[PDB]
């Protein structure tokens, strides 16, 4: 999916605990699709390596 | 969308106080004292600074949105230079906004040589909306105004990288 | 007043603006006026802000 997202915000120096409720809601982000991003690929790249051997192994 | 008109013409609307006396070396240009060219600084017209009672309806299609100053002096000693009145207060309203200002004088460190202070407000009057500026010193009125439709959904950059 | 409800008490109140000098006088005499609710946390003194608005 994507939305038309315009992450970005800009806090004073007296809005800073929301600041980091903005930071951490990036990182959280971040964390997930990084981790998603790279066993989806991995077990991807696994099962399609297999595909193809099952797929000889059937000739 | 984005129009920026003038509502209060420097001109016209400002008959009895000085429209262009207002202006300090903070904000230099040629090499000399000028000002913000959408704001005023209204000053005592001789030695005088009546009640001032400007109004705005927004008949434009959009909303109008508006920016005036509130301007807080050093010392007693110029705000009468500047006001004649030592008390005084601005009075921004309007259907939703509505504020009482009161101009706090004291000397704060000087910055870009200035021992005094300038608040800035803004507002959105929506279309069919009035709003009356009301003052007896202290005021820096709105010269332009912008009309402008909002998509308010996006960002702004800040980065040294070219347009094309 | 003091809260002996076994629970919290949720209290409202209003401050009037008057439009002007004219009223502010036939509703309460005083021209010079203050409002000064208090408590154990809460403490606020309010100033009626007197002009005329839209």
């Amino acid at each position: 999916n994507t939305q038309f997202t315009a992450v970005g915000k800009e806090f004073n120096h007296l809005e800073k605990r929301i600041e980091n409720l903005n930071k951490k809601v990036d990182d959280g982000f971040l964390d997930i699709w990084t981790y998603n991003a790279e066993l989806l690929v991995l077990l991807e790249n696994e099962r399609t390596l297999d595909y193809h051997d099952s797929n000889v192994k059937n000739l | 969308s984005f129009e920026r008109f003038e509502i209060f013409p420097k001109t016209s609307s400002w008959p009895n106080h000085d429209s262009n006396k207002g202006v300090t070396a903070a904000c230099p240009h040629a090499g000399a004292k000028s000002f913000y060219k959408n704001l005023i600084w209204l000053v005592k017209k001789g030695n005088s600074y009546p009640k001032l009672s400007k109004s705005y309806i927004n008949d434009k299609g959009k909303e109008v949105l508006v920016l005036w100053g509130i301007h807080h002096p050093s010392t007693s000693a110029d705000q009468q230079s500047l006001y004649q009145n030592a008390d005084t207060y601005v009075f921004v309203g309007s259907s939703r906004y509505s504020k009482k200002f009161k101009p706090e004088i004291a000397i704060r460190p000087k910055v870009r040589d200035q021992e005094g202070r300038m608040n800035y407000y803004w507002t959105l009057v929506e279309p069919g909306d009035k709003i009356t500026f009301e003052a007896t010193g202290n005021l820096v009125v709105p010269r332009y105004a912008f009309a402008m439709e909002r998509n308010a959904g996006s960002g702004i950059i800040i980065s040294d990288t070219p347009v094309h």
